[PDB]
């Protein structure tokens, strides 16, 4: 499947993300209001991907329209990008299982991880700015990119695009914060530590939310949701956990009417007597 | 003997550094410090604990306890 | 006496290795190291704690505390 | 030898301060104090552990255990 | 003085037996072992910690820290 | 040197009381007692840890480790 993510306006952008979500995921029965929900990605074979045509970087203009992201559908990772003018798919090294028919595939030495991209980009996501202008710059960098090894600028472009596409698809919080940059005032979106943390906890969040049954709160590692609007305002799409599991097999523990990721509670309840701990050096 | 089996109703760190837990309506205390986090963790996670001891009268000491997620 | 009952509003490790918790608007500190992680776990999980001491003036010490779940 | 690999079915703090876990239907005890909370947290989250010991019969002791991500 | 306030960005135990945490873009360390589990638990649960010291210089030691859930 | 940076694939309490983690396909042990619960908490929560040591071959010891939130 191919979808467009149109950055022309906040409306076009959110519309685009919502359309993608509806097609690739199904709302959780217990975390759904109207047509805004936390949805679980529908099962698809590994290797299944959907293409995202980037549009609207120059509001409503058919300009800067040769970039397509290839997104692995089951986990929403950006497997690579396609320059549709040259018909070339630059694929990350960890996505050799993704095959795009009809294009020249350039298998890269660079893997898709943020650890790598941030390193090559010499750009940390925490504090990373994204604006319409830097997405255009990002687009130009990707279109100028050629090679089997990502460059700094191409990595910066991918960090920005993954954030506003795949991460926004996962997190309504990021969709909300980033979309402000698309307004006529063209402010700058600055990725926050909290935004980064969400992205880093997506699998954990994914394993927990399906168990939610209206508890007074949800705690997953550093992430806390105090009510359903916090959940809905933050998370839009989660992995189908039916990277969901880190260790163990118990998704959650309800403690004082708060649904905790069990691993989180286990991680602060595994301390022995403090006096013995500190003195036993 | 199995003094009590159930969820911990409350726990309490005492001034003499022992630790009390109320299980199935009876209070027991233990002077074993490492049982403090073990018992508090059981209480927080809703584990069923089985307090075991030579004697089992409420307000009695114990140093054997089984923990079950259920 | 029951000095304060409620959720831990903040906890604080002090330079003298004591540990302070604020419960129901009052601060109490304890020099019992064992209580540090137990109070933090209680704070993290929203346990209702009851600070017990013969002196309940905010700022005073305690070494007895009950932990209750909802 | 790797005696038992699986989730902890129950854990038990013993009167002699050793700590027992039941894994793959067999009980094993350890006197390693540090393993108590580590085994209990593994237990609470369903973490697979591998009990390693010289003897694998239920009732054997162990001083080595691997916490797996299975 | 409140030196830094924020979630813990990373923590690190150093060969010289100091435990560093990075809070609000600044690194501070403590050699109080009591604070290691407290700080790491704060880190993994996303508590807001307030590093307090008379010494707020970057890379300095601290032994006072407030923990808040947020 | 940064020997390995990644999630803990397994941890193991060793017979000599040291504690081993497998990170990036290599095993590292530490005799630092403070690190045991911390490393297990990192494993439980999938924290990326960075093992730093003067030798990086599997089987090397370490006494320095960073706990990150990725
Ligand atoms: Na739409
Ligand atoms: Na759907
Ligand atoms: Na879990
Ligand atoms: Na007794
Ligand atoms: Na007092």
């Amino acid at each position: 499947r191919e979808f467009t993510i149109d950055f022309s306006t906040q409306q076009s952008y959110v519309s685009s993300l919502n359309s993608i979500r509806t097609e690739i995921s199904t709302p959780l029965e217990h975390i759904s209001q109207g047509t805004t929900s936390v949805s679980v990605i529908n099962h698809t074979p590994p290797g299944s991907y959907f293409a995202v045509d980037i549009r609207g970087l120059d509001v409503y203009q058919a300009r800067f329209d040769h970039l397509r992201l290839i997104i692995e559908q089951n986990n929403l990772y950006v497997a690579g990008f396609v320059n549709t003018a040259t018909n070339t798919f630059y694929r990350f090294s960890d996505f050799t299982h993704i095959s795009v028919p009809g294009v020249t595939t350039v298998s890269m030495t660079t893997d898709s991880s943020y650890t790598t991209l941030q390193r090559v980009a010499a750009l940390e996501r925490s504090g990373m700015q994204i604006s319409r202008h830097s997405l255009v710059s990002s687009y130009l960098a990707l279109m100028e990119f050629s090679g089997n090894t990502m460059t700094r600028d191409a990595s910066r472009a991918v960090l920005r695009f993954v954030t506003v596409t795949a991460e926004a698809l996962r997190f309504r919080q990021i969709q909300r914060e980033f979309r402000q940059a698309l307004s006529e005032t063209a402010p700058v979106y600055t990725m926050t530590p909290g935004d980064v943390d969400l992205t880093l906890n997506w699998g954990r969040i994914s394993n927990v939310l399906p168990e939610y049954r209206g508890e007074d709160g949800v705690r997953v590692g550093r992430i806390s949701f105090n009510n359903i609007s916090a959940i809905l305002g933050t998370v839009a799409v989660i992995l189908n956990c039916h990277e969901c599991q880190i260790t163990g097999d118990r998704p959650v523990i309800k403690i004082n009417n708060t649904l905790w990721e069990s691993n989180t509670a286990a991680a602060f309840l595994n301390r022995k007597s403090q006096f013995l701990y500190t003195t036993g050096k | 003997a199995d003094c009590a089996k159930g969820k911990i109703e409350f726990s309490k760190y005492n001034e003499d550094d022992t630790f009390t837990v109320k299980v199935d309506g009876k209070e027991y205390w233990t002077s074993r410090w490492n049982l403090q986090p073990l018992l508090q963790s059981a209480q927080l996670t809703g584990m069923t604990v089985t307090i075991k001891s030579s004697t089992c009268e409420s307000g009695s000491g114990f140093a054997e306890v089984q923990f079950n997620n259920d």
